[PDB]
RNA sequence: UAAAGUUGCUGCAGUUAAAAAGCUCGUAGUUGGAUCUUCUCGGCCGAAGCGUUUACUUUGAAAAAA
């Protein structure tokens, strides 16, 4: 069945970005998906998106500026301490000058740079570059 | 056209298009040609939106005029219908025509005798003119095509949606493209009708040739 | 692009597809750079200006070059709003 | 087609799609009010009725169940609600 | 896809966005509740009750009128079935299959389908046991099966 | 009539109560309003110098106000000139339980006193005549949220002007930017 | 031991090179859709510092030397 709806959302975004689509439809939405998309948007990778409110579970139409090389999920959500963050950056990110790792920490859902800035580890959700 | 009134469609162009069956597409529709059609008739024929055809024609004319050396535009036609049309177009505007057989490697083989390096390519039918279309993928050659409802749009960068099965439609399309190119270049007349009538571009089969003679 | 001092060190900044915002490779021979002649408002003549659209060969190979160029021209005001 | 406004689609296309595949799922069914010549009280009927609903004042039926939309009977005038 | 079938058919109800009572619908909450009570007195299961209300009485969904589900209404009034309707329907389907099998012993396909139905019954009963809808000792057997119908 | 949480009415609440009382004394709606009473009111600026009134109402009686809502707003707008009036039920929001808390509530929070459910309900009753037929939340590049609420097109003709008074009231008592539009396919 | 991404968690493979059970059910296992913004009053005006739980994360204490 469908588990880890964040994985499906990120896979759909990746497939649409590779295909050159300007908009991608994501369903179902969730708090985690919206937070991940906001983290992406704050870094200028996806741009605006709209949450279609169904009375069962939302959908999301995401505009796709062409700036995304790859968006991916990490499963299972491994616990990431602050000292272990650099190994994950080396493994997942294409460079140390760009690319982000997204973590759910007690302070919210945030990139690895912000979590390092706030001295908090968490569980790794995914990455995008 | 740019919503400009001076570049807007007139009644004479509509009458010419309807006379020559330009709006009459085929019985099959390409999924990338859908945006240019308007409806399907009861006999399974796709009516082509004439305003879309005019807009594509004017965009293609803008593309052609932007090239300063008119010899660098190459107009190609392998089907017998479009040979006279492309010859007359080259005579009227200044492009380089290739009627009949198109030699493979005309653009990619720099050693060959008839090796020409155009900057724009205009073809009569992407299906029949697939060889220059494929060769335009090697030399950075943008291409304009007179596409039908069924004709594929691969390597076709400006497709003009028009009937190209019939000789009248091909001739009128090439005539109108030449007219618009000469109009935006500054020569000929925009307010009053062009000297050359569309029937000069029409292809006549030997039966019509012997009946008229 | 820039180093710490701020000087631009790259050999060149490559072109980006107007339809996908993707970099056009230096050996992508299918890619085009179309110039569409800008036309004066009242007479209808080629006044010397033009709009440039760079289209990558990947978009052309799948047939969306025509739709992409039409959308770009429409967004530029070259094509009337239909 | 590499640029499709999924936010605002054509009403024809949403009427074309499956009841679930639409942006917001809506049923293809509706409720009608059926009037019989000899009875003066309206009776609401589901379009896709699964049961043989009878009229209390007339000996005739209002609709036959089928595989899809119910088969309304001649002599009863239907008016779809909403 | 289906639990014991290779099919993946996409066919179901599509509730409308609006959750309000229909404009045409005039019966108040108590009228629909008494309609439900009388239909339950006739012996109809909540599925049949909802079908009849939708087909004949013009209610789109009683949950948007009375604010409660049909089974919740019956349980509140205390005339709900002893065991849930879907489990009972699976039970009676298995009973019919067993009755057919005990004459047609060569029917190996019926044996396969009986295994499938019994598995569905076991899963449903386990779920209803975690929810405390059934007594924890509730066990379906090949002997005390037709008595539950 | 007005019985606020502190039970002490103010001047505008008292004026609204007296207007409703005079409606009770002499009107066609005396029968309904005898068993009816409101709980609060306040005056806010929906846009610029424009003003609007938020008639707060007890939830059990909110439905009782709906059936008479159109005539009630008609009379209140007649009384108060060009000031719009919107009837909203008074809904309390139980705070989301946290790791740090006090032993003051030993029962689970109902999923109707949550902020989400209460705000959705407020949007629903903010306008009784027109029903939402779909809403979409647009997230801008700065992370802000803008709700867009679609109303019935067949009921557009009487609530075009009340738009931007819905927006002001919602921005006041919810703190969220919401626009209201009318699509075609209902 | 590295080379061995030729033991593959990172990180391999399984159509034809070695390879997916003949097929289905099923327990343990593994995985699991959306959704919830100090109180006995108190040492210059006189203290809340979990008065519903784990995982996780961060801190502190404690933790031989070599």
């Amino acid at each position: 069945v469908r588990m880890n709806v964040l994985a499906d959302a990120l896979k759909s975004i990746n497939n649409a970005e590779k295909r050159g689509k300007r908009q991608v439809l994501i369903r179902p939405c969730s708090k985690v998906i919206v937070r991940f998309l906001t983290v992406m948007m704050k870094h200028g990778y996806i741009g605006e998106f709209e949450i279609i409110d169904d009375h069962r579970a939302g959908k999301i139409v995401v505009n796709l500026t062409g700036r995304l090389n790859k968006c991916g999920v990490i499963s299972p959500r491994f616990d990431v301490q602050l000292k272990d963050l650099e190994k994950w950056q080396n493994n997942l990110l294409p460079s140390r000058q760009f690319g982000f790792i997204v973590l759910t920490t007690s302070a919210g859902i945030m990139d690895h740079e912000e979590a390092r800035r706030k001295h908090t580890g968490g569980k790794i959700l995914g990455f995008f570059f | 056209s740019g919503a400009l009134d001076v570049l807007q469609m007139k009644e004479e162009d509509v009458l010419k298009f309807l006379a020559a069956g330009t709006h009459l597409g085929g019985t099959n529709l390409d999924f990338q040609m859908e945006q240019y059609i308007y409806k399907r008739k009861s006999d399974g024929i796709y009516i082509i939106n004439l305003k879309r055809t005019w807009e594509k024609l004017l965009l293609a004319a803008r593309a052609i005029v932007a090239i300063e050396n008119p010899a660098d535009v190459s107009v190609i036609s392998s089907r017998n219908t479009g040979q006279r049309a492309v010859l007359k177009f080259a005579a009227a505007t200044g492009a380089t025509p290739i009627a009949g057989r198109f030699t493979p490697g005309t653009f990619t083989n720099q050693i060959q005798a008839a090796f020409r390096e155009p900057r724009l390519l205009v073809v009569t039918d992407p299906r029949a003119d697939h060889q220059p279309l494929t060769e335009a993928s090697y030399v950075n050659l943008p291409t304009i095509a007179l596409c039908n409802t069924d004709s594929p749009l691969r390597y076709v960068d400006i497709a003009i949606p028009c009937n190209n099965k019939g000789a009248h439609s091909v001739g009128l399309m090439w005539w109108m493209l030449a007219r618009e190119v000469l109009r935006m270049r500054g020569t000929i007349s925009r307010e009053h009708p062009w000297e050359v009538m569309p029937d000069l571009y029409f292809y006549r089969d030997p039966e019509e040739i012997e009946k008229e003679e | 692009m820039q180093n710490d001092a701020g000087e631009f060190v790259d050999l060149y900044v490559p072109r980006k597809c107007s339809a996908s915002n993707r970099i056009i490779g230096a050996k992508d021979h299918a890619s085009i750079q179309m110039n569409v002649a800008e036309v004066d408002k009242v007479t209808g003549r080629f006044n010397g200006q033009f709009k440039t659209y760079a289209i990558c060969g990947a978009i052309r190979r799948m047939g969306e070059s025509d739709d992409s160029i039409l959308r770009l021209a429409k967004a530029d005001g070259i094509v009337s709003k239909n | 087609p590499l640029a499709k406004d999924l936010l605002h689609p054509s009403p024809e296309e949403e009427k074309r799609k499956h009841k679930k595949k639409r942006l917001v799922q809506s049923p293809n069914s509706y409720f009608m009010d059926v009037k019989c010549p000899g009875c003066y009280k309206i009776t609401t009927v589901f379009s896709h009725a699964q049961t043989v609903v009878l009229c209390v004042g007339c000996s005739t039926v209002l609709c036959q169940p089928t595989g899809g939309k119910a088969r309304l009977t001649e002599g009863c005038s239907f008016r779809r609600k909403q | 896809g289906r639990m014991h079938a290779p099919g993946k058919g996409l066919s179901q109800s599509a509730l409308p966005y609006r959750r309000s009572v229909p404009t045409w619908l005039k019966l108040t909450s108590d009228d629909v509740k008494e309609q439900i009570y009388k239909l339950a007195k006739k012996g109809l299961t909540p599925s049949q009750i909802g079908v009849i209300l939708r087909d004949s009485h013009g209610v789109a969904q009683v949950r948007f009128v009375t604010g409660n589900k049909i089974l919740r209404i019956l349980k509140s009034k205390g005339l709900a079935p002893d065991l849930p309707e879907d489990l009972y329907h699976l039970i009676k389907k298995a009973v019919a299959v067993r009755k057919h099998l005990e004459r047609n012993r060569k029917d190996k396909d019926a044996k396969f389908r009986l295994i499938l139905i019994e598995s569905r019954i076991h899963r449903l009963a386990r779920y209803y046991k975690t929810k405390r809808v059934l007594p924890p000792n509730w066990k379906y057997e090949s002997s005390t099966a037709s008595a539950l119908v | 009539i007005v019985k606020p949480n502190g039970e002490k009415p103010d001047e505008f609440e008292s004026g609204i109560s007296q207007a409703l009382l005079e409606l009770e004394m002499n009107s066609d709606l005396k029968a309904q309003l005898r068993e009816l009473n409101i709980t609060a009111a306040k005056e806010i600026e929906v846009g610029g110098g424009r003003k609007a009134i938020i008639i707060f109402v007890p939830v059990p009686q909110l439905k009782s106000f709906q059936k008479i809502q159109v005539r009630l707003v008609r009379e209140l707008e007649k009384k108060f000139s060009g000031k719009h009036v919107v009837f909203i039920a008074q809904r309390r929001i139980l705070p989301k339980p946290t790791r740090k808390s006090r032993t003051k509530n030993k029962q689970k929070r109902p999923r109707s006193r949550t902020l989400t459910a209460v705000h959705d309900a407020i949007l629903e009753d903010l306008v009784f005549p027109s029903e939402i037929v779909g809403k979409r939340i647009r997230v801008k590049l700065d992370g802000s949220r803008l709700i867009k609420v679609h109303l019935d097109k067949a009921q557009q003709n009487n609530v075009e002007h009340k738009v931007e008074t819905f927006s002001g009231v919602y921005k006041k008592l919810t703190g969220k930017d919401v626009n209201f539009e009318f699509p075609e396919f209902q």
